[PDB]
């Protein structure tokens, strides 16, 4: 029951109106900030896949909320350290354990899912080195130990 | 960065952004296929809905047709079109060839390749390719990195004569009119970087050795192999050349819509009056048989410019005067030889002249005595045991011999001009590793298959059946260094069918040449004879077929390429090579450069078998060279003579072949450390990431140095791979947004 505590706890804090509400756009950052890493499907799916009108409409409470993440603890697919290192290995043409910073931006703004650009930027911020590349064991290290 | 080239970049290689726009061409491969068509009998169509077991289909022109399920066949991914080279075509298909050739020559791409072929497709216009600059950029260039081009495959077999000493081939055949000589001319002066010498007597070569096919008025008849003696640091000492399969029947008979060669017509030309003069020559073609029975004169060619192109290129070259007025003089006299008369001695079966005014000309024009002339035709004297004794001959015998008299002089003319030339350009540098350039007509296929064409398909037939000996060679001994065979049959046998039929005893041309002997030989008896020993008998062989009404046929053979029906009549009067011996003591008696002069079937066989014999003991290399239309404009191409060229040149069976095998081959330790983002956990972990793929291991075979699998296993691991990493990819997006 601390565990709920603790989620109330955090969910009354995110709360800005004291109604223990919240919208369905930081339903996902709470999860996240929750210890939860999961792709929008998952979030789209617990909601039953709204439409974008509904997706900005519709409040969520911490009662309805406590189902969502009862159900995505029960899920443990989350990646791991040789996956991620091997993904960015493919980037490294010269193979010395960096990525070229341009080409990572590139496909992440066109493979995959785009994302905005200060929240990369600010990940991103001081894992490059001086010749423009970003050593992708250092960078795989920042972004899963927070 | 492919910008070394500059001009010819963009035609010998397109950019990346071309390729990525096209590579994201949003097409379904569950509803875009190529149907069957009514005129171009193949195109491209999507499938507007599907009825069972009839599917209809919008085509690209704009169509309401359907057809049949089964008649429909995949398409190719547009991710995976416009591919530089083909071998390794995810689906292939006969109608995926030309599509892919079409849409590579409307970006106005010509070079591609097939696997070991080099297929290059003729444009009508000036191209920055050939700077000297593109051929210093691909010196040295490998076949895989290097965009396609002829300049790749020279330099492999100079490197391959390098690092083996040996002697290296290449051989080019296509339809008539596809370019080869042109090819033939770029790829010499790439190796000169003499050559002017050889571009100074190709239009001789080629007046006295071409002639107009109904598909081309340009035909090269007979093939060339150019020889380039080197030396022993590779660098150019010498230039040969060898001319094979002439064809002596072109010079004594004509078709209905065929000429003779240029030489005749040119010299028929008026512009030239002082020739005429003194060849006794009345300008009319139509009074000379063995000229009008074919085709008068074309427009195509102005004959004049030719004549005095032919008259320059002899000139300023090794030989004089003289000489060339001894060689037009001969032509005057063949000409001359198609108006003598003779007749049946009455109450006898010799035969004696009437028209003695012909005879007296070219007497004079050899030098002879008519008298003599006339005597040593109508009452030839041969030796038997110890003693001469005279030999009857009848009207038929007669025609025959100097029929036979006249073609054989022809043909030793050209060899004596080619020996001429070679001797010219040839230096006493010295001579080691000559590296052969081989071209020869194609496997062409008209709509009244004759004896010639007979005798270019077997020939073609020869190289295809060396082709594939080469493949079958090549595969065997990979395997053999790599310890593991497969499919150890040679592929010899499965073409060797057709060769049987055609040459081996009993076959056509040994039952041609029997009836040639028999008392009383006629065409029908010869049908009556070849089905009688073959039909039934012999699976190649089969009854003649009747579509869309054409002339006639007689019976078919199944080459490597279709069914080819041929005809009958004419093949006698076509064969026969009566050779008098009387006639060649005159000539070897004659006041001029005669002294130095001195069946068809059999004479052909045996120079295949020496052109076989010499291009054995050689590393071969293979090109080809497809007309894209009819017509000279560049852009547009007819997609049925396309593919009919693509069937007759075999590069499907060539690369059906290749695929039989386990033509994918990767080292261990490149695909450890590449291919391994599939299944993440460089021998071991290649092999347990194998077994652990969950894939039926019968389709890929374990070796030591090189995995080896096939093309069907390469393409389920690259798209899982592709999956598996666009499933990182959003695995990388979801710890992102967790970031946030
Ligand atoms: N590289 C090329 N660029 C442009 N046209 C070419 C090229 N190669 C061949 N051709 C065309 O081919 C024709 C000559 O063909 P040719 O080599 O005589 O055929 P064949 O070898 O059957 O005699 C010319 O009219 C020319 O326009
Ligand atoms: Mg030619």
């Amino acid at each position: 029951k601390e565990q709920q505590e603790d989620f109330k706890e955090a969910f009354l804090l995110f709360d800005r109106t004291g109604e223990c509400k919240i919208t369905l756009s930081q339903v996902g950052d709470v999860l996240r900030a929750l210890g939860t890493n999961p792709t929008n499907a998952e979030v789209k799916k617990v909601l039953g896949n709204p439409s974008n009108e509904e997706m900005n409409a519709k409040k969520i409470e911490f009662e309805q909320f406590l189902p969502m993440m009862q159900a995505i603890s029960n899920n443990k697919d989350q990646g791991g350290y040789e996956d991620f290192v091997e993904g960015l290995r493919v980037f490294d043409k010269e193979g010395n354990g960096t990525v070229m910073g341009a080409e990572l931006r590139h496909v992440l703004a066109t493979l995959g899912e785009k994302m905005k650009e200060e929240e990369v930027e600010a990940l991103l911020a001081g894992q490059e080195d001086s010749n423009g590349c970003i050593n992708y064991e250092a960078f795989v290290k920042h972004i899963m130990s927070v | 960065e492919m910008a070394v080239f500059g001009a010819a970049a963009p035609y010998l290689r397109k950019s990346e952004k071309e390729r990525l726009e096209a590579q994201t061409r949003p097409f379904d491969l569950k509803k875009d296929v190529f149907v069957p068509d009514d005129k171009q009998e193949f195109v491209k169509a999507k499938i507007v809905s599907r009825e069972g077991g009839k599917v209809t289909a919008e085509t690209e022109y704009g169509k309401t047709v359907t057809v049949k399920e089964d008649q429909v066949m995949q398409q190719n991914p547009p991710k995976f079109d416009k591919i530089e080279d083909m071998a390794m075509l995810t689906f292939l298909h006969e109608p995926a060839v030309l599509y892919n050739l079409k849409d590579r020559y409307g970006s106005w791409m010509i070079y591609t390749y097939s696997g070991l072929f080099c297929v290059t497709v003729n444009p009508y216009k000036w191209l920055p390719v050939y700077t000297p600059e593109v051929v210093a950029a691909y010196r040295g260039k490998k076949r895989s990195e290097a965009p396609p081009h002829i300049f790749s495959i020279s330099d492999n077999a100079y490197q391959y004569m390098l690092t083996d000493r040996e002697n290296q081939s290449i051989l080019i055949t296509g339809e008539s009119g596809a370019g080869k000589t042109v090819n033939t001319k770029r790829v010499i002066q790439y190796f000169a970087v003499l050559e002017d010498q050889i571009i100074q007597a190709n239009p001789a070569l080629e007046a006295f050795g071409n002639a107009k096919t109904v598909r081309n008025d340009n035909s090269s008849r007979f093939g060339k192999f150019i020889r380039i003696h080197f030396g022993a640091t590779g660098k150019l000492a010498s230039a040969d050349i060898e001319t094979y399969l002439l064809e002596k029947s072109r010079v004594i008979f004509q078709l209905k819509a065929e000429r003779d060669y240029h030489i005749f017509y040119q010299i028929l030309s008026n512009k030239k009056p002082e020739l005429l003069d003194m060849l006794l020559i009345t300008n009319n073609p139509y009074d000379y048989a063995f000229i009008s029975q074919g085709e008068t004169t074309v427009a195509s060619i102005d004959d004049a410019e030719e004549l005095m192109a032919t008259d320059n290129a002899f000139d300023v070259l090794g030989f004089t005067s003289e000489e060339k007025n001894s060689m037009y003089k001969l032509t005057g006299a063949i000409m001359h030889f198609g108006n003598m008369k003779f007749k049946l001695k009455q109450r006898e079966e010799q035969a004696e002249p009437d028209g003695t005014e012909e005879a007296d000309k070219s007497a004079y024009l050899m030098g002879l005595n008519s008298a003599d002339l006339l005597k040593g035709l109508c009452h030839p004297r041969v030796k038997v045991g110890n003693e001469y004794v005279t030999k009857g001959q009848n009207v038929q015998q007669v025609i025959y011999a100097t029929g036979a008299l006249a073609k054989a002089v022809y043909e030793r003319m050209f060899n004596w001009m080619v020996t001429r030339i070679n001797a010219t350009l040839e230096t006493k540098q010295p001579r080691q590793y000559f590296i052969g350039v081989l071209d020869i007509a194609g496997f062409e296929i008209f709509d009244f298959n004759s004896f010639e064409q007979l005798c270019i398909n077997f020939t073609n037939e020869k190289l295809q059946q060396f082709f594939n000996h080469h493949m079958f060679v090549l595969e065997q001994e990979e395997y053999k260094k790599e310890g593991i065979e497969w499919t150890f049959i040679d592929f010899g046998m499965d073409l060797q069918a057709c060769i049987d039929l055609i040459e081996k005893p009993m076959g056509i041309m040994s039952i041609l040449e029997e009836e040639c002997m028999f008392p009383k030989a006629t065409d029908m008896t010869f049908k009556a004879k070849l089905f009688d020993n073959h039909l039934g008998k012999s699976a190649n062989f089969q009854k003649p077929r009747n579509i869309k009404g054409k002339p006639e046929a007689h019976f078919s053979l199944i080459h490597y390429a279709g069914i080819v029906d041929y005809n009958i009549i004419g093949w006698l009067q076509k064969n026969k090579d009566p050779l008098n011996e009387t006639v060649v003591g005159l000539y070897q008696k004659s006041s001029l450069k005669l002294l130095s002069t001195l069946t068809v079937s059999a004479l052909h066989r045996e120079n295949l078998n020496k052109l076989m014999t010499n291009l054995r003991s050689t590393h071969p290399h293979f090109v080809r060279c497809i007309i894209p239309n009819e017509t000279k404009s560049p852009g547009v191409m007819d997609n049925p003579l396309v593919m009919h060229q693509l069937r007759c040149n075999g590069v499907l069976e060539g690369i059906r072949i290749c695929r039989k095998g386990f033509p994918n081959r990767i080292l261990y330790g490149d695909f450890r450390q590449r291919y391994r983002i599939l299944n993440p956990a460089s021998r071991k972990g290649a092999e347990k990431l194998l077994s652990s793929l969950d894939i039926d291991h019968n389709q890929y075979k374990f070796g030591h140095t090189k995995v080896f699998f096939k093309a069907g296993l390469l393409g389920l691991l690259e798209e899982m791979r592709d999956e598996r990493l666009s499933r990182i990819i959003t695995r990388i997006q979801a710890q992102s947004r967790g970031v946030l």
